[PDB]
Parts: C-alpha cells; sequence; structure tokens
RNA sequence: UAGGUAGUAGGUUUAUUAAGAGUUAAACCUAGCCAACGAUCCAUAAUCGAUAAUGAAAGUUAGAACGAUCACGUUGACUCUG
RNA sequence: AGCGUUAAUCAUAAUGGUUUAAAGGAUCCGUAGAAUGAAUUAUAUAUAAUUUAGAGUUAAUAAAAUUAAUUAAAGAAUUAUAAUAGUAAAGAUGAAAUAAUAAUAAUAAUUAUAAGACUAAUAUAUGUGAAAAUAUUAAUUAAAUAUUAACUGACAUUGAGGGAUUAAAACUAGAGUAGCGAAACGGAUUCGAUACCCGUGUAGUUCUAGUAGUAAACUAUGAAUACAAUUAUUUAUAAUAUAUAUAUAAAUAAUAAAUGAAAAUGAAAGUAUUCCACCUGAAGAGUACGUUAGCAAUAAUGAAACUCAAAACAAUAGACG
RNA sequence: AAUAUGAAUUAAUGCGAAGUUGAAAUACAGUUACCGUAGGGGAACCUGCGGUGGGCUUAUAAAUAUCUUAAAUAUUCUUACA
RNA sequence: AUGACCCACCAAU
C-alpha cells in the first residue's frame, strides 16, 4: 500500500477475462470503485481509489482478479529503488500540505 | 533510426525478462545504444558492453566497415527478488503515429495529468523523449525545455 | 513448472503474519531463513569458455584478423551467413566436454577388447587423495586398466619424452604388455607352485565351465520334452 | 453451428424452388419486351 | 483495426436508439379515432383476455393500441390519445391509450396510481 | 448517383466594373479541369459562440432562450433609386 | 408544488476484436496509399555524403526434384464381340425378386479382336505448386535449392481498387462414350417407400476449344519482419580423424513460459511492430429492389419495414444411443 | 425524366397458447452430417459429383532371459578412525 | 403447476 491507503501507481492487470484499470487517487477523493472492489478495499485498507472493469465484469472474478492485482502489479517503493539501483523520493510530504 | 528497430527492441527485451535471461543482444545502433545507455543510468540494466553475434567484447575492438554487420550491444538484464527489474518496456510513439509533446505538456504528464491518451509517469517508471537526435529522461528533456518526439515508458 | 514466487518467499510470507496476529509466536527457522537469505535469482545465467576442451565461447572472426585466402584459395573480405547468424543461444548453450584422452580410451579398449572384458573398479574412491605420479603404468592404490595407459601417455606428451599422441600411446602400449606378460607367470606360478604343494581345489574354472551348463542342459532336456513330443500329437 | 448452418441449407433449398417457380416467370413475358 | 483504417472510419458501434413508438412520430400524446375494436389472446405463457383497438391517429398512421384499467368506452368511432409502451403480452399493440381524455373514460373506485389510470381524487361527504 | 464537365479547364485580347477572375458580355486559341481521400447528381438542414444540455474527458446533442451570421417578408422576375 | 408517464437528448465499454461465438478476402501478382520501412555522419526537423544487416543480381561449387504446358509411349482389367469346347443353371441380396441373363447352350474356361476410362505397390502428398491442385513412363520447354564469391546499394514491407489463376457441378461448340452413374423405368423392402438395397441405364463423368468464377476454396487461423525456454525424430548440410561423434539450418512430433471464455495454441492463437480484408443482437436476408456481367443457370453489389429479449460458444454434470 | 400513391391478381416473410402428413437432424439419430452444384420429390427431403470433419488419434502384446568366490569376510557399524 | 399431449423399425461387413 501507499501511504497506507491508496494503491502505488496506476495498475492495469488482465485477470482470466476481468480487465480491470484501477488508478490512484489524491487523499480524501473516496473508494470509486466496483461494488466487490469497494468492499475488498474496505477491508484490504485503501480509502482512496479509483477503476473500471471492462471485458466481462465476472463479481467473484472482479475480487480474485482484484486481490491479484495488488499483488502482482503493485510493487512498492523500496523494490523499485533497490532493484534499480538507485533511490525514488516522496514529494508530496516534502510538501506538508 | 527506425521506431520498427526500437519496437524490436523493446519486446526482445520484454521476452528475454520474462524467461529471466541474465545477458541478451540488441543491434548495434546510435538509436539502440542511447536508449540502452539511458536505461542503464537509471539502473534498469545492470551492463551495457559492444560485442559480436558470438558474444560480448573482451578487450576494445574498433567499430569498421568490415565488422559493423556483426556487431552487436549486449546488455545485461537486472533480477531484484525472483523479479525483472525491466518488467515492462513499451512503445507511446508508434512508427504509423509520432507524438510529438511541448515541454509544458511533458511537465503536466510527470505532474500526474493525463495527455493525449498517456497516461500520467508512476513511481518507478520512466518515460524516453527524442530531442534534437539525442533520447533522454522526459524529466530531462523537460529541464533541457526541449520540445520532441516522446519514445518509450519503461516500467 | 514456472520460476514460483511462494517457495523462497516464506520469510517475507511469515513476516507480514508475524507483524500482524495471524501468528502469535515465531516459526523457530524463522531467523535461521534470515540469516541465510534464500538465493531468489534464478537467472539462466549465460556461459562464456568450455570448461573443457579450453575453447572459447564468445568470440567472432572479424575479418580483418584474417588474411590468407581460404585453402579453397580465396580471400574472404565480407562477412558469412553464420558469420552474422546472431549465435546467443550458443552461449547459454552448455558446451561439449571433448577430451583425446576419451580417444584413447575408446582406442585402447577397440585394440585390447580383452581389457574390457577385465574387471574394472569403476566406483570412485575418494578421489582428493589419488596424486599419482605417472612416469611409471603402475600406482599404488589403483589396479591396471587401460586407463592407466591413457593416464601414461599424458606424461609422454606433457614431459614430452616421446612425441606425438600416437607414438607416445604406444611406448606405454608394450609397458603395459610387459607389466601384463609378467603378471601371466605369476598367475600360473601360484597354482603350478602351489598344486606342487600340498594343495587342494573344491572348484576350478573348468569346473563352473561344466556344472552351471551341466545345470543349464537339465532344463532344455526337459524342454523339448514337451516341444518335440507336443508336435507328434500336435500333427499325427 | 452446423445446425444452424443447416438451416440455411433448408432456406437456400426452399429459396431454390421458389427460384424455379421463379424461372417460369422468369425468360417470359416480363423479361422480354415486358 | 489498423488506424488507417480507423481514420477511414471503422469504430465503435455507435448505439442509436432507434425509437420504439415511431408511429407517434416524434410527439408525445397524439389523438385518434377507434376503428376496429376486439378482445385478444396473448403470446403464452400469458393468458387473459386482452382489450384492445386498432386506432387511426391524426398522422393517418394506424395503430394498433391498448386500453388499461379495469372498464372501457371503447365504442367504434370515438376519438382517443393514443400513448406510448409495449404490451408485453399482446404481440402487436406497441402502442397504448390514455384513460382520462377523448371520449376514453377513468376507471370507477379506482382507487391507487389513478393518475395512470385516470380519476379525480375520489372526494366524500 | 460513377463517370462528370463544354464556359467546362486554362491561354490570350476586348466590353463593362472602385476593381482581380469565364463574373458577365464579347472575340479568338488551346485541351483541359474534377473524380472511389467520393466527382457530378439527388435528398435533408438556416449557420454559429466566451449560449444551453450531458459526461470523467474526448466528445455528443440542441438551436427555445442570450448573442453573432445569413436569408426572406405571398411568388417570380426585372427596374429605378440610391 | 410538485409526482407520474410519454416523448426525445447525453451518460452508462471497444483502455474491441475475427481457429472454435458476428467476424480473414479462394489464391496470389501488383497500382495508388494524404501507408509504414536499414545503417553512419553533417547540415539547418529534409537535404546531401558515406555503409551493408534488408532486398536484389551473376557466377561457381554442391545436389538433385519433378511443379506447369505440349508431344510420344506402357499396363492390369472391363464391356462387347465371334472362335472353342462344357452343361444347366447363372447372377444378385439380409432374403429375395426382376433385365436384352441362360437351353437361341448361358455363366465358368480358354483363346481372339475392338472400344474407351484409369493408373497398384512404391506412397508419407514426405513433397511440388500462389491456391486450385499433384505420385504409370519418357521427351522438350519453363519455375523452383543450399553454400560460397562478385556485384547492387534500401532498390523494401503488401496493398484499396485492378488484374490472373481458380475444385466439383453446370453451360456452348465440336469428337469420343469402356466403366460409372443424376434422370428415367423396372425389382425389392415397407403400413406406405416417388429412399436406403437391386436391374437396365440417358444427360455427365473423357478430350478439344471455350464460358463461367463460385466450395467445409478449412489449418474454419490474411501477408511481412524482429524476438523467447526444452526434448525427440525426420532431414538439409558443413565439418571431423567416409564412419564417426560434432556444430548449423529446415521440417515434423511432444511440451516450458505466455496467451486464452475454455477447448487449446506453442515458434503462433506467445512478446512486439507494419499493412490490407472483415465484424458490431437474433429473425426478416445474402431476401427484395436497382445496377453491372453472363448464351443461360446464375455471380457480384445489397437495403428497409415488420417481430422478439433473446441468440452463440468452451469447459461441467447427468440422462440417453 | 424522376419520385410517390392506388390495382385485379399474386409472391415472400413474421406472429398466434392445444389443427394435417411424414419423421429430415442431434446417439453409429437407425442411408454419416454438412459444403458447392445439378437433377428428382407432397413435404420435410432423396439422388449424382467433388470437398470437409464440424465422425472414425474413437490410437493400446511377436509370450518366453544369463554364472563365479552365499561370507568366520557381505550384513553389524554413531566420531569414524588410526 | 399450465402442462393435454409422440410417434415410427426394419433386415450385413
Amino acid at each position: 500500500r501507499y501511504e497506507n491507503r491508496t494503491i502505488y501507481g496506476d495498475i492495469d492487470f488482465r485477470y482470466h477475462g476481468v480487465k480491470l484499470h484501477l488508478r490512484s487517487a489524491k487523499p480524501g477523493f473516496g473508494l470509486r470503485v466496483n461494488h466487490v472492489i469497494f468492499e475488498i478495499c474496505e477491508c484490504a485498507g485503501i480509502k482512496d481509489l479509483s477503476g473500471k472493469v471492462y471485458k466481462s465484469r465476472n463479481d467473484m472474478n472482479i475480487a480474485k482478479g482484484t486481490i491479484e492485482a495488488f499483488t502482482k502489479a503493485q510493487k512498492t517503493l523500496d523494490e523499485v529503488a533497490l532493484g534499480r539501483g538507485k533511490k525514488l523520493v516522496d514529494v508530496r510530504k516534502v510538501y506538508y500540505s | 533510426m527506425s521506431l520498427v528497430k526500437l519496437a524490436n527492441t523493446c519486446a526482445h527485451l520484454q521476452n528475454c525478462s520474462k524467461v529471466r535471461v541474465a545477458l541478451t543482444s540488441i543491434p548495434y545502433t546510435k538509436l539502440q545504444l542511447q536508449f540502452a545507455y539511458n536505461l542503464y543510468q537509471q539502473g534498469f540494466l545492470s551492463s551495457l558492453q559492444k560485442g559480436s553475434t558470438m558474444g560480448p567484447d573482451k578487450d576494445f575492438v574498433e567499430v569498421t566497415p568490415d565488422n559493423i554487420s556483426t556487431r552487436r550491444l549486449w546488455v545485461g538484464l537486472k533480477y531484484r527478488d525472483n523479479k525483472p527489474v525491466l518488467s515492462s518496456c513499451k512503445l507511446i510513439s508508434k512508427p504509423n503515429s509520432r507524438i510529438h509533446l511541448p515541454m509544458e505538456d511533458m511537465k503536466k504528464l510527470c505532474s500526474g495529468v493525463t495527455i493525449r491518451n498517456i497516461k500520467p509517469l508512476q513511481p518507478g517508471e520512466l518515460i524516453l523523449v527524442r530531442a534534437h537526435n539525442n533520447i533522454m529522461d522526459i524529466n530531462e528533456a523537460i529541464s533541457k525545455k526541449l520540445d520532441g518526439e516522446v519514445l518509450c515508458r519503461v516500467k | 513448472m514456472k520460476i514460483q514466487t511462494n517457495a523462497v518467499n516464506v520469510l517475507q510470507r511469515t513476516s507480514a503474519y508475524l507483524k500482524s496476529g495471524l501468528l502469535k509466536e515465531t516459526p523457530a527457522w524463522y531467523n535461521v531463513v534470515a540469516s541465510i537469505p534464500p538465493s531468489t535469482k534464478f537467472t539462466r545465467e549465460p556461459r562464456f569458455k568450455n570448461p573443457s576442451n579450453g575453447h572459447i565461447i564468445g568470440k567472432l572472426v572479424d575479418v580483418t584478423e584474417q588474411p590468407h585466402a581460404n585453402n579453397k584459395g580465396l580471400y574472404k573480405t565480407r562477412p558469412n551467413s553464420s558469420d552474422k547468424r546472431v549465435g546467443v543461444k550458443r552461449l547459454y548453450r552448455p558446451p561439449k566436454l571433448t577430451y583425446v584422452e576419451d580417444r584413447l580410451r575408446s582406442l585402447f579398449y577397440k585394440q585390447h577388447p580383452w581389457e574390457l572384458s577385465r574387471p574394472k573398479i569403476l566406483v570412485e574412491n575418494e578421489i582428493g587423495d589419488e596424486n599419482y605420479d605417472w612416469s611409471h603404468m603402475l600406482q599404488i592404490g589403483r589396479p591396471l586398466d587401460g586407463e592407466s595407459v591413457i593416464q601414461r601417455t599424458m606424461y609422454l606428451i606433457k614431459t614430452k619424452q616421446y612425441g606425438d599422441m600416437v607414438e607416445a600411446y604406444d611406448h606405454a602400449r608394450y609397458e603395459f604388455y610387459a607389466l601384463r606378460m609378467q603378471e601371466e607367470t605369476e598367475q600360473q606360478v601360484a597354482l603350478e607352485e602351489a598344486e606342487m604343494f600340498g594343495s587342494l581345489f573344491g572348484v576350478s574354472a573348468i569346473e563352473h565351465g561344466i556344472q552351471k551348463e551341466q545345470e543349464v542342459l537339465d532344463v532344455w532336456e526337459k524342454k523339448v520334452v514337451e516341444e518335440t513330443e507336443l508336435m507328434a500329437a500336435r500333427t499325427s | 453451428d452446423s445446425v444452424m448452418r443447416k438451416r440455411k441449407k433448408k432456406m437456400k433449398k426452399h429459396k431454390l424452388r421458389k427460384r424455379r417457380k421463379r424461372e417460369k416467370a422468369e425468360r417470359r413475358k416480363l423479361s422480354q419486351g415486358r | 483495426a489498423t488506424l488507417n483504417q480507423i481514420k477511414r472510419g471503422s469504430g465503435p458501434p455507435r448505439r442509436k436508439k432507434i425509437s420504439t413508438a415511431p408511429q407517434l412520430d416524434q410527439c408525445p400524446q397524439r389523438k385518434g379515432v377507434v376503428l376496429r375494436v376486439m378482445v385478444l389472446k396473448p403470446k403464452k405463457p400469458n393468458s387473459a383476455q386482452r382489450k384492445a383497438c386498432r386506432v387511426r391517429l391524426t398522422n393517418g398512421n394506424v395503430v394498433s393500441a391498448y386500453i388499461p384499467g379495469e372498464g372501457h368506452d371503447a365504442q367504434e368511432h370515438s376519438i382517443v390519445y393514443v400513448r406510448g409502451g409495449r404490451c408485453q403480452d399482446l404481440p402487436g399493440v406497441k402502442y397504448h391509450v390514455i384513460r382520462g381524455a377523448g371520449d376514453l373514460s377513468g376507471v370507477v373506485n379506482r382507487i391507487s396510481s389513478r393518475s395512470k389510470y385516470g380519476a379525480k381524487k375520489p372526494s366524500k361527504s
């Protein structure tokens, strides 16, 4: 999770038929996603997300699909950094909204 | 230079990253060299060397008209926690549809705004921009205020 | 299968449970797999040189690195097809461990097939304590075999006591024969002498050669008792 | 679906029967000087 | 679809919602005269004697309609106001009529949904 | 609606015009010009905004209303006026 | 101080697809393409100038293949037809009927004439062709291979429209016509049998010149390029110190990954790039009508009204044969 | 010239809560089904030809097996040892 | 529950 509220970056994982396209949003933007993604997000912790499901909105598949997106296509900031051999930074706190 | 060649390079690197190959070769051209050099500087690659079709060169070999056909760029792929560091390499500008952005729109792309269906830059992604026959980072292009064709979105 | 994730990622997995509450007491092993992190890269790492024939894997003959018209009387200048057929898989491809000694091994065994018939101690004992001075075709521990002849020809081609491989091997080939010739006499001497010195023998090579054979005859004789006869009724 | 394709067959065959009846009307007073 | 192919025009199927009551030619309620009047059998799995009329309209387009409510004043040659709506069962009446205009009346004692079925607040003493 | 076009395509020289141009009128050359990236022909429609509506946005719709443009005042043509 | 409903508009998914659900063109050649496309350098993002990786061209060495068109041969049989001798059935079917079967002496046999179509094994359609297609033999002509070597110097990727070829049937001429077999007629079977079965057997199947331009023309899978993990067989082919074990390619068969609604695809149905064709619920409909083309049958082009909340595919149980 | 509306008669198709005849398809659906085409037939359909599998990968024995210290040695073995 | 109906069999590689 990013800042303990939303995903790290916009994603597009395709599970079976469901093509989820969730996008991280500014702190505040409430939970705006498919009913199922909402209850997963409600229990996961995500309280600021937004996205859409295209080909086949297979209710259950959306749910398997969503948690799969969170673990497959959501690399945390540390990983990106350690791996690339660099150090990425967070600028929103460097402003202290 | 040829984006078709760049498209083949980007697809090749993705395929090699999926099969977890440590070392792969790409065609020796100025475009592929500048592309691979930016990936190396940004830490997506472990190494960038000249070579032949057989392997990376051990010693310095001069590039002559006689040997140019055999010359390749050897690129070391990086892996961290059983995952490829170069997970995706996709063209933004296609051979049939080239996307030139002004510096202001490149700045909006870095600031989280979607432009001409190009999704905003995410943390740990790279967008390569072509300005004045050089390839550099999208942020680097904005820093030089060099408006030019966009290129690849590395993630 | 496909490079799995939930195999070398247990600590990451347990850690989460350990930080939340799904677990209360850490799995004892927790620390060990922390102290000794699991190799996670599963890269098909590349090869650069053949561990054996010393050949190189990774070079191209740039044309300039050449000037003598090939035997096919012809100065080649433009690179050739194979000379431009991206050979990257070759680097990953494991190279063949080619050994000229292996050819000599087969050559000797072909020239001396009875050596193959001779029992050999293929079972390798602590190969570590085996430094062997091979200027002589005999060593303590290692028995006599065509393999000794091979390891012998090496001195004659390394030290260069003789000349080419063919000549070298032969020099030791006659060296081997002698050891075998003397052994043959020694073998007979034991018996002859022991035979002429209070020695009784329950069974000899001729005895196994007859008993086992006569035993077999038991089966064949009974077998034809059915086959030949059964046909009489089968045809009468 | 082969059954669906077969129905075309029944339909083309039915239209062929109509064509045979229409063929009588064709090459007749209607298609000559009119 | 290669861009050149889209540039020519080969894109999303644009959903133009064809009218379902065209005969009301792009206009709300239109008035008309009840020609034929009959009762009809509804395509099953439903069965009940359906009450309807083959009204003609000002735009001079004949129409098959359906009379709602339990009680009607369908007198051949009445003038009514035709409305929109499918009769689901009657496989033909694609236009309904308004129980509350022209010569059509308002069901008696109609206690609820009176508007849709035509009726003025049954007042009391 | 697949071939269209003969002032048509262009050229030159006159008439008139505040004035360029087949714009008319005239005269005379040449052979063009347009077209399946849709010509010619037919049908429908006044056009538009810093206006109104809808959406996340691209857009999409409208054209009452605000305002901009056009066009007409029963039809047609012409004429003077200016 | 509105609520309904109706009538419109915007939104509500292409951040699609097309082996098997709509949905790849029969095939290829190739024009336009305001389609896309090598390298290097240097100019102000186009020129020039260089390059050889694409793509070509000509040798020379390998090694053989016949895929077209044409001409000339071969062969087992079949019918018929006499000759001959032989006798009473033959033949067909589930079983039987018939027909010009056979007392005119049949069938069977064995000779002998004639007429046609076809081409066993080999033979895997391996392959060869653009796709149609294509394995009896040869002759001529023509295309098609690999590897070097010389050259060319991006000359290309493939393509709207167009053109060319295009199975089986059909058609128009001319010859031919054994067998096969629509139609026809007869015999069966059957409740009925304008069927399956059986007997004659005509259009046709053959050739020759056409015409026409459609097939489940299907791998139901458009073409091109770059790339990605193994194995086993073909097999091409270099090499080795040929007969060996090696390096290459090529195909075929199992898969990894990946993709996928799944079935499964597997160097493509994967990762990518380019170009063309095509699809947008089901019925109505590839219909009507108009138009072009054809000797014609027809072929292409190709609507709408009316009516439904259906309609389709892969995987699963289960009942059924 | 074009469009539109009428026409005896006539064609196709759609819908309909329970008429008629046969049983073409799905199982080996009782003649394998479809594709192209031709002919025949009350009607589904039957028949000729080539094609396809969206039917036959639905693929599952020629039966025959060889010795060397059989051990007081192999077997026992827990830091080896030596 | 809607829910009055169902109709065909012929003989072998």
